[PDB]
């Protein structure tokens, strides 16, 4: 319960610190002050349309390597086990996949952006 | 060594400036403690001091009254209050202050210089200089 | 004390933290917008009062008008200075936004960007020296310094 | 009197520097490397 | 007490936020040659709190075209965030004892890259946007190199927990069998917390303030504080992996003081950094971070598998 | 008294008055954060014709140059007297929130209008703005207006989106004013 | 003549030894070491600024600023209404109305300045012949108003008055130049 309490007072700051931003200032509102910037001028079209993304294979394959962190980081106590040996292979194994698909993905230019 | 000297020089400059009521009304007011040498003090209170051995931004400087004319410039501090007797010195026009080489005496220069004016009252207000050109014709005060 | 004179104390409060944290903009038209820099420079720098730049105009507390003011480019000032959120100061630099300058008899100028800003401070020169606008921008703190608003809103 | 007109001294200027100087430095490499790999090896015993 | 306790590690904790700002606008200063903030206070040590009170007493900006919730509420998340993480660090007696800590901080970053990605697609706008994707390439850069880093060299202390290093540093230093990977560990540090070289966020002059253009208020302060509150943790972060300080059991304070020291030099260095050097390209970045620094943290993690075994140097579990 | 004391004078009666920072339309707009409107008899058995700023600060501007117009009133009230009900639906349909109203008697409205004013600042609501709503406005029949002094009173289906367009969301906002089904009117 | 700035000579002498160095050039960042050498040895210099109100920027003589309308050492207003400083003017700043003064002399009954049209250039007191306005020192007269910057001939009259003590000492000093 104190980490419980360290974060509801953390929260309780944030919150009663945007209360006082918001009800402590004066406000003058209108139209011409609350539509989006676009350096002076105004938008030729919506913000909440398509970016293509020219990375997206990258963050597939950031997926995956997140699986991969997750398979290698029980290695702190597989490393207290009696065998040490299939601990050792198996880890061999498992990062030198990993590196092989770095590897064919780099070599066929995935890692690369689509201009 | 000179860890000691450099000390001391700060010694001197936190103990040049009177007590700790004149260091603190230099060091709050002005943010500097560097001491020099009084060239001439003003029919103000401006001090106008000097030291050669800095670079060229700071071999002259000024520290400023508490009181010009009315208007208590012990924090409100603005650069018209430098008269032009020393305005000419201090930008560096000159090695020459008016104190040896001081300016001519004339019967239409003002006395007592002005700080800017541009809220107060007291302050400009433009106007045509010129009169009535086109002069209107004024009808008599009796009928028929 | 006195309700009105801690009115008084806060509003000197609230009036130095505007007047010692003004965050102009990068908002520079012309060739006036070289003296702001050379002011941004280290001989007469800005951020020794606490006066540094930003770029967006809603994380800013004035504009500082560098430079020739042209009917191409008044709207996007006018949407600048309305983003801006109040409190918010104008300063018209140079004689080109003063008034329209060495371009005021031209087609393409507004002869001041008092018709489309509300101006606070005016700095003369073509250029302004930096020294000049540094003074104009410590005169606009001198003017932040005496806003007297609790007060009045006391006196209401 | 005569003239003045702020000309140069007699006898020219003195040799003004144009030229780039980025003055070649460090250790060779090899040394970084040894350093290296034996903060490494002690750190491991 | 335990409030006490917590005002003693929160408060002080934003007075450092407060008064860093500062330390980086005079180091940047005087390395450009002029100085810094010296008016407002003596030296300038009161600019901070004119800072935050001025931008608490400016009106928030609520537009039109926004997303109000996620709007309101990233900023509380990126400081609660920002103010969690300094709860397990040992210093060297911590505020709460986890036996996970680096996941708790792994996670509690991945978290905090959802109020810069939130703010910015609440925020409806151009820039913004743009903001928002470059952190998301840069979090898919910097995170699997930050998870197997850490992996490394902690696989030579045998635990996650964040009070065993320093038993693990009690003679030495993790700087010397690891610098390498303290070197990567730093640029990923860098590249967390949005800081230059690497900063691709609100990259001024790339886009125009991103994913803050809309944000104007006490918002935006709550975001400033919390990247100038996760630089000083990730250099405590550093100097307690690799860098860690005397214990001394009779002397906990001489922990504390050598943390202090270590953890200032190397935010100063974050500070430094930004005034040498230009920035990143936001594909460069991914270019380097898995052309170079990939490969050789793969390679350096198979050295530290092996390492304990061919040395007989396993660590133990508690 | 002005009269009494300064006679050549003018005196101009405006109707309830709507602009961008009005007090009036955004007031009513306003009412959103609290999740209904409240409306004495439902709005109903109140009239209201609320007329442009502009028209009255022409209005004021020629009054100040036409040689009639020294001793005289004037009623300042623009066209199509609406209803009371029906011009809260339009702003509500304008500004596309949603409309939920409900009855309330005068005086428990009239007591939180009181609780509301109970505040140092610039306030929300109060008894006497709760009256002045909930009275209908006077037929103008028996006085000259501004068609007699040289304005055409600009119709609030005209200039409403103006106003209102602050008030509006995203999904909404990008919305013409050929949307909004205008307001039944009245002549009574 | 020209050179090449980016152009090798040639290429292709690679040994073992160049290899180690351009390899410890990366994976230590060496060529970075040296920025951040610089911005350390920058942190010990000392800065260039100066503390402005109390000390202040070197200028010259030459230095052209606000305006002003002298006198002779009689007293005597030293302008006589040639109406050229407008001539020149290439902003149309200057205006000039001017009658006799009932004492039988050429002398203006107007002399107005919109300072937010004038460009500084000198132009007026390279033309006036007889030195009666001049662009003096004073560059702090910002205002909070427009309507102020617009002068007339009290305003540089009283200019004059408050300045003559600097703008004799700088006419003194750049003639022989002019
Ligand atoms: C929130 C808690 C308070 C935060 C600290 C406030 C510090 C106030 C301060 O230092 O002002 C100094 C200032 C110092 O003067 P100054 O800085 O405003 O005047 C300008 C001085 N020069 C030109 C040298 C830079 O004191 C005042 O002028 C009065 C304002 C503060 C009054 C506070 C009342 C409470
Ligand atoms: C340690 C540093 C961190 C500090 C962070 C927190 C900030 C603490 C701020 C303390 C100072 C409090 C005063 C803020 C006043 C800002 C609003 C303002 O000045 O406007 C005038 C306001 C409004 O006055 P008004 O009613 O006359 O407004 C007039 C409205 N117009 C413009 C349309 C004509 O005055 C006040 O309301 C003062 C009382 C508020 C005190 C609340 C506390
Ligand atoms: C106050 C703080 C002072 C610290 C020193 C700041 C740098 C000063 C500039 C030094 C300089 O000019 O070097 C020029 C030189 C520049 O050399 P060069 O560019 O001329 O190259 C010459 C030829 N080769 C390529 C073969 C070397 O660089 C160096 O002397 C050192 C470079 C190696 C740096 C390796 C450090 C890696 C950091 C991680 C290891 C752990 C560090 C411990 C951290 C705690
Ligand atoms: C605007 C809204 C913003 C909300 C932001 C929310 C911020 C959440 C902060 C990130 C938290 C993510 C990590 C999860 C918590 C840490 C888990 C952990 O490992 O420690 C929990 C601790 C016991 O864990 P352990 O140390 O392994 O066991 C010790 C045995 N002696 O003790 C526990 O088991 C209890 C842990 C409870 C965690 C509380 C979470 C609060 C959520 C409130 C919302
Ligand atoms: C016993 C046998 C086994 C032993 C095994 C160990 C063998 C030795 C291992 C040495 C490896 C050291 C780690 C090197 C990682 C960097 C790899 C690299 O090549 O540099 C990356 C990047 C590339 O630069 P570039 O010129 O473009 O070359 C790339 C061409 N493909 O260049 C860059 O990253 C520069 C961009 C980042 C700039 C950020 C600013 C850095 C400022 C320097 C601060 C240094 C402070 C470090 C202190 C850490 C303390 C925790
Ligand atoms: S006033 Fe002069 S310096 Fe300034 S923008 Fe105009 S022409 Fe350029
Ligand atoms: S040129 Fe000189 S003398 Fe002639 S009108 Fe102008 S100021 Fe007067
Ligand atoms: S300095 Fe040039 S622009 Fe200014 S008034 Fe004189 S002639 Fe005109």
């Amino acid at each position: 319960m104190n980490l419980y309490t360290v974060i509801f007072i953390n929260i309780l700051l944030s919150l009663t610190l945007i209360l006082v931003a918001f009800w402590l200032p004066q406000m003058n509102l209108y139209s011409e002050k609350a539509n989006p910037y676009e350096c002076g001028f105004d938008p030729t079209s919506s913000a909440r349309l398509p970016f293509s993304m020219k990375f997206f294979l990258v963050a597939i394959t950031f997926l995956l390597f997140d699986l991969e962190i997750a398979l290698l980081l029980p290695l702190p106590w597989a490393i207290q086990t009696i065998k040490t040996s299939t601990m050792m292979i198996m880890a061999f194994i498992l990062v030198t996949i990993l590196s092989l698909g770095l590897a064919y993905e780099w070599t066929q230019k995935g890692l690369e952006w689509t201009e | 060594m000179e860890l000691v000297e450099v000390l001391k020089r700060g010694v001197q400059q936190v103990t040049g400036h009177g007590g700790l009521r004149g260091l603190l009304r230099v060091f709050f007011r002005a943010n500097d403690i560097r001491i020099g040498t009084l060239v001439g003090e003003d029919k103000y209170g401006n001090k106008y001091y000097e030291d050669n051995k800095q670079f060229f931004g700071r071999h002259r400087w000024v520290i400023y009254t508490t009181e010009m004319n009315g208007k208590n410039t012990f924090w409100d501090v603005d650069g018209s209050m430098v008269p032009p007797e020393w305005h000419r010195w201090l930008h560096c026009m000159t090695d020459d202050p008016p104190t040896t080489n001081p300016p001519t005496a004339r019967k239409f220069i003002w006395t007592n210089h002005k700080f800017n004016v541009s809220a107060t009252p007291e302050q400009y207000v433009p106007y045509s200089t010129t009169r009535k050109k086109i002069h209107e014709w004024v009808p008599p005060s009796t009928p028929y | 004390s006195r309700a009105e004179y801690v009115v008084t104390k806060l509003d000197d409060l609230i009036n130095w933290a505007r007047r010692s944290s003004l965050w102009p903009m990068t908002f520079g038209l012309a060739c006036c917008a070289v003296e702001m820099m050379h002011m941004a420079a280290p001989r007469y720098d800005m951020d020794r009062f606490g006066v540094v730049f930003r770029a967006s105009p809603r994380q800013a507390d004035v504009m500082i008008v560098a430079g020739t003011l042209t009917n191409k480019m008044a709207p996007a000032l006018r949407k600048v200075y309305d983003q801006m959120p109040e409190p918010r100061y104008v300063v018209s630099m140079g004689s080109c936004a003063n008034g329209g300058g060495y371009y005021h008899y031209s087609y393409s100028v507004v002869r001041g960007c008092d018709r489309i800003v509300p101006v606070d401070i005016y700095v003369p020169g073509c250029p302004p020296t930096a020294e000049a606008l540094l003074y104009g921008i410590l005169q606009l703190q001198r003017k932040i310094k005496r806003e007297q608003k609790l007060k009045i809103w006391y006196r209401r | 009197s005569k003239v003045k007109q702020d000309m140069p001294p007699p006898g020219g200027y003195g040799p003004i520097d144009y030229k780039r100087n980025l003055p070649r430095r460090g250790l060779s490499g090899y040394s970084m490397f040894a350093v290296g790999i034996g903060a490494l090896i002690f750190g491991y015993w | 007490m335990f409030f006490i306790n917590i005002l003693t590690l929160l408060v002080p904790i934003l007075i450092a936020m407060a008064f860093l700002t500062l330390v980086e606008r005079k180091i940047l200063g005087y390395m450009q040659l002029r100085k810094g903030p010296n008016i407002v206070g003596p030296y300038g040590i009161l600019q901070p709190f004119a800072d935050a009170m001025k931008l608490f007493m400016k009106e928030p900006m609520r537009p039109l075209t926004t997303s109000m919730s996620l709007f309101i509420i990233a900023p509380t998340l990126s400081l609660t965030l920002a103010l969690s993480l300094w709860v397990p660090l040992p210093m060297p007696h911590p505020l709460i004892n986890l036996n996970l800590g680096i996941l708790f901080i792994l996670a509690t970053s991945s978290l905090s890259v959802y109020s810069i990605l939130w703010s910015g697609w609440a925020s409806n706008s151009k820039y913004s946007l743009f903001g928002a994707l470059r952190a998301v390439a840069q979090t898919i850069s910097y995170e699997v190199t930050m998870a197997i880093i850490l992996l490394s060299v902690l696989l030579m202390n045998g635990s996650y927990s964040l009070q065993t290093l320093i038993t693990t540093q009690e003679h030495m230093w993790l700087l010397l069998p690891a610098w390498p990977m303290a070197m990567m560990w730093f640029i990923s540090t860098l590249a967390e917390t949005n800081r230059a070289p690497f900063d691709l966020t609100e990259g001024e002059s790339e886009l125009v303030s991103g994913f803050n253009v809309e944000y104007a208020a006490g918002p935006f302060a709550l975001f400033f504080m919390a990247e100038y509150t996760n630089i000083i943790l990730m250099n405590a972060l550093t100097t307690i992996i690799f860098l860690g300080p005397l214990y001394y059991i009779n002397l906990p304070e001489l922990y504390s003081t050598n943390f202090m020291m270590e953890a200032l030099l190397l935010s100063s260095t974050f500070l430094w950094i930004r005034a040498s050097y230009p920035r990143f390209r936001y594909d460069q970045l991914m270019h380097l971070l898995w052309k170079n620094f990939l490969p050789l943290t793969l390679a350096l993690c198979m050295w530290h598998i092996s390492l304990p075994i061919f040395t007989a140097g396993v660590p133990p579990y508690m | 008294e002005v009269r009494s004391v300064f006679p050549e004078a003018i005196i101009i009666r405006p109707s309830d008055i709507f602009g961008r920072e009005d007090r009036f339309l955004n007031h009513f707009a306003n009412y959103r954060w609290f999740l209904a409107v409240p409306l004495v008899s439902l709005g109903f058995k109140t009239v209201k014709q609320p007329v442009y700023v502009a028209d009255v600060s022409k209005g004021i501007v020629n009054a100040t140059k036409d040689p009639d117009a020294v001793g005289k009133t004037f009623a300042f009230t623009g066209p199509n007297r609406y209803l009371l009900f029906h011009l809260v639906k339009y702003i509500f349909g304008m500004t596309h929130r949603t409309f939920i109203p409900y009855p309330l008697p005068l005086f428990v409205y009239s007591w939180i209008g009181k609780l509301f004013g109970l505040s140092p600042f610039e306030p929300w609501t109060t008894k006497d703005k709760v009256e002045r709503i909930h009275i209908s406005d006077v037929m103008p029949t028996d006085l000259p207006g501004l068609e007699d002094l040289g304005v055409q009173p600009t119709p609030l289906e005209l200039k409403s989106i103006e106003v209102l367009r602050r008030h509006r969301t995203y999904r909404w906002l990008s919305s013409e004013i050929e949307e909004t089904k205008p307001a039944k009117t009245v002549n009574y | 003549t020209y050179k090449y700035v980016n152009k090798k000579e040639q290429e292709s002498e690679v040994d073992m030894k160049s290899a180690t160095d351009n390899a410890a050039r990366i994976l230590m960042w060496t060529e970075l070491i040296r920025g951040l050498g610089m911005t350390l040895s920058y942190l010990f210099r000392e800065p260039a600024t100066i503390n402005y109100p109390f000390e202040k920027g070197p200028l010259s003589p030459r230095f052209r600023g606000e305006h002003a309308l002298r006198r002779y050492p009689s007293g005597e207003e030293r302008c006589i209404a040639c109406k050229l400083c407008e001539a020149i003017c290439p902003a149309q700043a200057i205006t000039i109305e001017a009658e006799p003064r009932a004492d039988g002399s050429r002398r203006t009954t107007r002399y107005d300045i919109d300072m937010t049209k004038c460009i500084y250039c000198g132009f007026c007191q390279e033309a006036c012949p007889v030195d009666a306005i001049v662009e003096g020192p004073n560059f702090e007269f910002s205002t909070e108003t427009h309507e102020e910057l617009l002068y007339n001939k009290e305003k540089l009259l009283n200019n004059g008055d408050k300045w003559e003590a600097e703008i004799a000492a700088n006419i003194q000093a750049d003639y022989l130049y002019r």
